[PDB]
């Protein structure tokens, strides 16, 4: 649905989503020296990181409760209009830069190869001073190598400040943007060799459903280069400008993953027409069979017919093996039809 | 500056098993950007490649009918290469082209050299 | 080591006539193929190099294709200077390697 | 025509009424006349007052109502045309708004637009409608029964909330439309008929009115929010930078609709190139089945005179058995083949 | 200089100097003399025809001194309306369609105007404007067009022009409608030319209307050198009128498109149809011929015989089996 | 990190000409200022390095990148990265900007269009902006870049007045004035081709489609990496363009924004051409199956008939209905023209 | 614990524990002369090339301390290329490929390394491969192979793998350079049945070369314990390598495709001429058979004597309406 909180006044916090089984608070609170994670369920427990002198990071996993996000919202100062564009899954991905804080909507695609189905996450991303707040609706993450480099020292992860991981979390979301794409493009090649090979019903509707899907990625993908080029060309002060090459590297990727599925969209436009092209062809097969069978058998079934006539005059008394001499007759007529099938190359 | 010339040097009678270099002197190139390659033509018979030498990156290549016989080597400074012929047999005696190639392009796995300059050649004679 | 086999070795045909040299390699050779021509008592000149590319300052009656390990060099209509023997060459390797030549004479 | 012409060109004449709500922190009233004058004396207020004139077929009271505002007799004449285009117009004592309502009509299946205009000048917001019955219904809840904060602000605020009003009723608009292209891919898929290519040209009509609409109601929006008006207070901007944010998101799923509307009809057109191969397949069959064993009959259906047909391997019999013998090879080719 | 144009039958030239008090009206078919002639207190509007006769536009541009380049620009039919701006005066250049029901193309001619403090020089190539309502607004001094300055007369020649763009669009629309109705009703060979031929008006249509869009752009917002500024508000409405126009015309072409995938289909169904009515006769006809067939050979030894009516036994047994394959074909929604 | 690559049956430090053309090399100078300018064509590179170290604005134009060891010596004198080197021998690439810390380094594309073989050919050009020097490489001869040398050598606009900056947007500019000739040219063919494909739909009708198509195809995935570069050109202004020159750039990338949307309404068109070739072919389909349906429609029922009253029975009413035979033959045309007027009534 | 594939029919491991000094080889059928390699200080290399034998499998990897998972994943062949990284170890998939020349059949053979401290493990299952030159390198003291430690000979046994790879591509291009030739002219349906089979060996290269690059650019980037920082640059030169794989297989999948739309483009025109060959046949023989048939019907009172001598007349009309059909199918050249 789309016209959920029609009626209601602005800043209103009503969840849209479809996501209310699950709950959870991680905080990892690492610095340069040591890191602290730390899984809670009360919201007054968070609460105290927002003014510690160490990056921070809480994901607050489930939304569906309210309550945690506009007192998280009301203690970290947020805007309530912000709080209802959080708790709205069907909001477009877009940037938003305020005085003392960066407000960030991103989108996280699973993707199920049993069923053609193509599910989004909507993922909210606020950064106050040295702490970043996520809100996500449902256990599951993509940002998983992000803790463990957070975890034990792989990168730069804990010398740097908040923007950086910041970086980190949209850096590891195109990853799986990439890698949604190489499944995309597996299930393109199993589809056009279903369409060229063995046309039916099924693969119509396949091909329909890959469609839908490459038309809702299509159109989740967009904004996010506008995000990202916002993020790195344009410089607020919550955004160190040490940090801002990385935000132009993950842009670039954007670029990449816009024109990968592009090339996708045209070769889904495509696959229906050279589905219809495959259906002539196999028509034409039988097209073919039945032309070559009509050929051969309506003249020989004529003069058949014209030896055969009632009437009482032609030199049918023994004239020369009339009944050999006109078998004779049938069999060079079928034999020469059937070389000029040969050499016209239908058999 | 200058046409594109190539010009051997080097050729002569030498008794077998012995040795004897031959030079090639590059002229309107640098020797360096190409790649030089020595040809080898029997007297009566056809084309034989016989060496190779890439001089920027010094790799080598040489033919199995003298592989472990000869070595090919060029000097950017003086713009020649060279051609170390030593324990000759009856059979090397031919006349001896140098030639330049460029690389150029088929796919992306593959590539070709075709000669475009060929030396005036030497003959060298293994006999008596 | 790649073979290249020329035939025939001994063509002959009159001027403004039609040239064909086929030339066939013992494995895969991917469209690196060159032809030279060589008179007598000189040096060898490229004529085709890629199968298919003409030389610059090559006359444009010569022509080359290519058909898998198969190569064919044409004379399109034979010139007076046109006969001379023409050989094939590999270079999809590091060891390159010329066919056996194949002289075109006056008929 | 001259420019000054105040011709109203619309379908609507039937009713016509005047609603005023005045509102204030303290203060609340609301009231429904038939008269211009009684409503005139307004403009000079210093409370946030919402004037909705509906009903534009009598021009007199429009005009009057724009000579004591000030209101230029170019925007009356954008004011009385329907035919317009979503249209955002600046000046230094009022802004213009044009903006549109849609009906859709799940049995007719016809798609209709009708044209509310609002005038923001100092303190007040003049609202201008074809007919009665409007989507601002719940803007009047709000103000009557004390919620949000609407009467706590000035008419800016009034102004965004009837915008935002409208946006959401295009929301609303959009959901049926899914709803109708969902019904519509499924017909397709499952029971492809004559009628589908008309009713998928109708919606596709119906998108691509939609579009003509909605991006106007975009670029008006986008206007409205980054080229923020002296009138407009600097507290009330983000309020339409959400408002824009809807509408780019409406834009966004008109787009959606129209792509698959696209796929519709090759979807359709498979589903017939399908059924002409089922029914050349069954046409092939038979014929190949009945035409050698015509033949058969026509060459032993002969009148010549020398036959060896008297009593060869029981006569009659042994044509018919070898020609069900041909008949029954040709079946299991063609069970072969997958073509039966 | 040199002009692309094929009709040269009539040449007339017009003046038409207007003011509150009273106006001049003279309707010269020579040169004679042109009133203002840089008198810059009058609005001055003087319509020439025809363009055969260079001489004129060389005498008219060397007396107001308007630039040789515009001048040789003017004599064209093929270029694209454009904008230029001069300290002396400003150049614009539109063009007019003319649309008819019985053949179904356009016929294209191109119009200059050229505004001068108090003088407003147009250029024409066919006599039977749409200008007759402006005409009749000077006449019977109707609205505020006898008001002031010269520049009000460019803004109602081009509120004219896209007037007429409007009406021509709504027949445009007319017989989209039509098409529409014809399409979806009664298919036929020709209709694909027909709908390809309104595709290409709508392409060519579509092509020339952008540029006067960018004109009209170009006007307002950009600070004319010389024009009051009581009269941009009008210059905002014709450029919203021509951006509806273009919005408009891209519709058009949307539902042109559709129409002829309506059409495939259509034919697509056609070749069903047909192909049906042939596989059902086969069907039904081919295994009943067999059967005569089989029972008219000549074997003279046969176990046919009179066996309780054995004709229509044989004929009853036909007709079962066609009825049989009839149902099936039936059940099977054919 | 930046890195020049291995290539397998290739010696490690090699570079390769990627491309076609080998015939001519050239190259040409134009060095401008506010007072005079010089201009010569040369092909001794000597001729041209000292420019390097110049104060006012030159043009460095090398025709024939066949030359790998031209384009290796300008490199080195004038301090390119190898892999710089690399990208500009590459030819097979999509247009690209990179940014260095003395110089910027341009991939651009031009575009030849011809009616007959309706052949689309790319030639890349490559630009390297230093210090006060535009680099020009080019494969063949023949560019767009004309009306820039004129008003070089005219005096005309203001290029002879700025710095390099300039020469580098004029080049740009150029280009792109090429690529909109190029889509008028695509217009004229996509008509000729539209009123080919409506009364004449062939096998060779479609090729040439699918042609158009690949070209659009070609032609989009060349329009948007330019576009993009454009994008970085003006909005990530680097130090060695002047704070002005950038409204110009953002004029180029308005042009750049014009060509992709032409390029998209162009491959609309030519969906569209492609469905009215299926149209036509299956009405001309249609026409044929249905003669063939009526004919067998009139004469199989009645082919039946007659084989009925082919037949023996030896006791069948053959005769005495007014010599029947009549009879069967008014029953066969009634039949037949009852089969006629229903085929007129679906106006077959 | 399965094997999953189809080769289960030879087993043989080979062993090359080699050193500076000297070489020593052995190829043995018994698991316990192949385990007390692990505490060799000198490179080793075991090859194990039977995998349907799971006994030897299982017992060199709880031999070697590596997890029971990947001793799975070395029993399971439907897998594409990747690598995984252990504290202990490194385990790598990888395939080989061979193509007929004649069938245009490529099938395909996985190889799993599992690189521990100073000992390299090899998994396939079938006798026959592509590291045979390294094996002679390490036979003949050739490169620089026997003077460096086991991650050196990982890298040689991957970088016959990417050769192997190149020749195949050598295949692929002559297969793809001929059948461009064919179906451009004279195609045919063996033809296309060609071009699919291409096509979806294309489609199964690019599959398999794509984790390809991913692995080899995994294995330089971030450089574990196992493999040493000298070797790096040689790991990076196989990842170029692959690029170059990469490239060449998108550039033929994108000729080959267009090879399958320029045919299948054309389907419409052979439905048209099919539907014109049998309509003709159809339609000048359907009436003659009628006509015969009637002639031919059993009654009594046929006028089959004399009248102008009988069958003459029938055959001359029967030939004038098949000339005069005839002549209508000239028009509109069918
Ligand atoms: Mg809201
Ligand atoms: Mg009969
Ligand atoms: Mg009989």
């Amino acid at each position: 649905r789309l016209s959920a909180k029609k009626g209601l006044p602005p800043g209103t916090l009503v969840y849209t989503g479809k996501y209310r089984e699950d709950f959870e608070i991680e905080v990892m609170n690492y610095s340069i020296e040591e890191f602290r994670e730390f899984k809670t369920t009360d919201v007054e427990s968070v609460l105290p990181f927002r003014d510690s002198s160490t990056p921070t990071w809480i994901n607050i996993t489930g939304i569906h409760r309210t309550d945690v996000v506009q007192r998280v919202g009301e203690f970290f100062g947020i805007h309530p209009l912000v709080l209802e564009d959080i708790l709205n899954v069907h909001q477009r991905p877009k940037v938003e830069f305020f005085e003392n804080y960066v407000f960030i909507v991103l989108k996280m695609f699973t993707y199920d190869k049993n069923l053609h189905e193509l599910e989004s996450e909507q993922v909210s991303l606020i950064l106050t001073k040295n702490c970043v707040l996520m809100f996500q609706e449902k256990i599951g993450d993509v940002f998983d190598p992000v803790r463990e480099r957070i975890r034990y020292n792989r990168g730069i992860i804990r010398k740097k400040r908040a923007d950086y991981l910041l970086y980190s979390l949209i850096d590891a979301l195109v990853d799986d943007y990439f890698v949604l794409l190489e499944k995309i493009d597996d299930e393109i090649d199993v589809l056009e060799e279903e369409v060229l090979e063995r046309p039916e019903k099924e693969t119509v509707q396949r091909t329909h459903q890959l469609k839908r899907n490459l038309v809702e990625l299509r159109k989740t993908i967009w904004p996010l280069r506008e995000v990202l080029s916002s993020l790195y060309r344009d410089v607020p002060p919550l955004i160190e400008k040490e940090t801002v090459p990385y935000f132009r590297d993950v842009y670039d990727h954007t670029i990449q993953i816009a024109d990968t599925v592009e090339t996708f969209r045209d070769i889904v436009s495509g696959l229906l027409d050279v589905y219809l092209s495959s259906v002539s062809n196999k028509t034409n097969e039988v097209m073919k069979v039945l032309t070559i069978i009509a050929t051969i058998f309506m003249p020989l079934t004529f003069i058949a017919g014209i030896y055969g006539m009632n009437f009482e005059y032609m030199p049918e008394l023994r004239w020369k093996w009339g009944y050999p001499v006109v078998l004779a007759v049938m069999g060079v007529i079928a034999v020469i039809m059937v070389v000029y099938f040969k050499k016209k190359k239908w058999l | 500056i200058s046409e594109v010339q190539l010009v051997e040097s080097g050729g002569g009678l030498v008794q077998p098993g012995g040795s004897l270099r031959l030079s090639c002197a590059a002229s309107g190139f640098n020797v360096s950007y190409y790649s030089i390659h020595w040809v080898r033509q029997a007297p009566g018979k056809g084309l034989e490649w016989v060496a190779s030498i890439s001089s920027s990156s010094g790799s080598t290549s040489y033919a199995d009918s003298v592989k472990g016989r000869f070595t090919i080597s060029a000097d950017t400074s003086k713009n020649t290469a060279y051609l170390q012929m030593n324990s000759l047999r009856a059979e090397d005696t031919a006349v001896y082209y140098c030639a330049r190639s460029y690389w150029y392009y088929i796919w992306s796995y593959s590539y070709g050299n075709a000669m475009d300059y060929w030396g005036q050649g030497t003959l060298v004679t293994v006999s008596s | 080591d790649i073979q290249m086999t020329q035939s025939p070795s001994s063509l002959s045909a009159s001027v403004g006539d039609r040239v064909t040299i086929t030339c066939r390699a013992s494995q895969s050779v991917s469209s690196a193929v060159a032809w030279y021509q060589q008179k007598p008592g000189k040096a060898p000149k490229l004529l085709i190099y890629s199968a298919s590319s003409l030389y610059s300052g090559v006359p444009s009656r010569f022509s080359g294709s290519r058909s898998g390990t198969d190569f064919t060099l044409t004379i399109s209509s034979l010139q007076p200077e046109d006969f001379a023997t023409y050989y094939c060459q590999q270079s999809s390797s590091s060891l390159i390697t010329f066919g056996q030549g194949t002289k075109v004479e006056i008929k």
